[PDB]
């Protein structure tokens, strides 16, 4: 029997990156020819992660901490397309130097004040292993791309004797046909969520924060009459960026008549029990929650496997 | 209503911070 599999939830919430990582897990993964033709990718987000940073610095008014790294930036524009094809180690030198600086981490310890990408760090931490001329990118590395998706995306594997077919959509209606058919005759949908994107700050062009924005999707998804026979699930992911986060950011920014502590396990709970309360057909529908990291490949194996398992129990009835 | 809800709330993508496929 066939299984399709439907990726829903807003951008910045592992979509893209679940498929690479089931392409990683029960396809044969990515091979040393393709690991080699992501390198120029690699090398382009880690640049414009950190021009993103650097452009952030200026509507925040943040100072450098050595006044000389300015020079740099003023480089960097030029060389930021000499990696178009490898990068040079004066390029590599401006990186590291800016990176290196304490008034850019302070910036980027103040990321909720704007838009910087979750694959930024690890590009940037690891600066030293992908700036060497013989560089290539590990499964990893790949995994952590970020590539502008224009269509639709669509993967299908053979796993526990099953025939799976898995579709990100995105956003382009450029296709107005087939993009329905995605929405046709589904098995599972599987909603993520970006938790971490509970104390961001209120963009001008958002008219409620990013976590009621996914809410107010996920209500008009549970309750919509098309999907009384699809089985839902729901993958909190950004756990780890979330685990970090509650120490400092309280959950009241997100929701002010939070009554409970900042503790990791019981703001979780409460953010579950927002996004599962809104399902207004709760005996007929029940909800499969999951706490993803989809970056952890071991983690979205295990998950994965779990999910896996309910579907076959509830095909046996 | 639910399709213009949909993409209300997605394509916030981010596109900068973001190349080109191979
Ligand atoms: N640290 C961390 N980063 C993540 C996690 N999930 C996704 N990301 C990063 O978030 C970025 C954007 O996710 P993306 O695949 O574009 O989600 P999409 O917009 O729904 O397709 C990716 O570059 C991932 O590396 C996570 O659980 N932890």
């Amino acid at each position: 029997k066939e299984v399709k599999l439907l990726l829903l939830g807003a951008g910045e919430s592992g979509k893209s990156t679940i498929v690479k990582q089931m392409k990683i897990i029960h396809e044969d993964g990515y091979s040393e020819d393709e690991c080699k033709q992501y390198k120029v990718v690699v090398y382009s987000n880690t640049i414009q992660s950190i021009i993103a940073i650097i452009r952030a610095m200026g509507r925040l008014k943040i100072d450098f901490g050595e006044a000389a790294r300015a020079d740099d930036a003023r480089q960097l524009f030029v060389l930021a397309g000499s990696a178009e094809e490898v990068m040079t180690p004066e390029l590599a030198g401006v990186i590291k130097r800016l990176w290196r600086d304490g008034g850019v981490q302070a910036c980027f310890s103040r990321s909720r004040e704007y838009q910087l990408n979750d694959s930024a760090s690890y590009y940037l931490n690891d600066l030293d292993r992908i700036s060497q001329s013989n560089y290539i990118p590990t499964q990893q590395d790949v995994l952590r791309t970020r590539v502008k998706t224009t269509g639709i995306v669509e993967t299908h594997f053979t796993f526990k004797d099953l025939y799976f077919k898995m579709f990100d959509v995105g956003g382009q209606r450029s296709e107005r046909k087939k993009w329905i058919h995605c929405f046709e005759g589904v098995t599972a949908i599987i909603f993520c969520v970006a938790l971490s994107d509970y104390d961001l700050v209120l963009a001008e062009d958002e008219e409620m924060n990013r976590m009621h924005e996914s809410m107010k999707l996920f209500d008009s998804i549970c309750n919509n009459k098309w999907f009384t026979e699809t089985s839902i699930i729901l993958f909190l992911n950004k756990k780890d960026l979330f685990e970090e986060k509650i120490k400092r950011s309280p959950l009241t920014i997100c929701y002010p008549e939070y009554t409970g502590s900042n503790t990791y396990e019981e703001a979780a709970a409460y953010i579950q029990c927002q996004f599962e309360d809104l399902n207004r057909r709760k005996d007929t529908k029940e909800i499969y929650t999951h706490f993803t990291c989809a970056t952890d490949t071991k983690n979205v194996q295990f998950v994965f496997d779990a999910v896996t398992d309910v579907i076959i129990k509830n095909n046996l009835k | 209503d639910f399709f213009d809800i949909l993409v209300k709330c997605q394509g916030s993508r981010l596109d900068d911070q973001r190349c080109a496929p191979p």
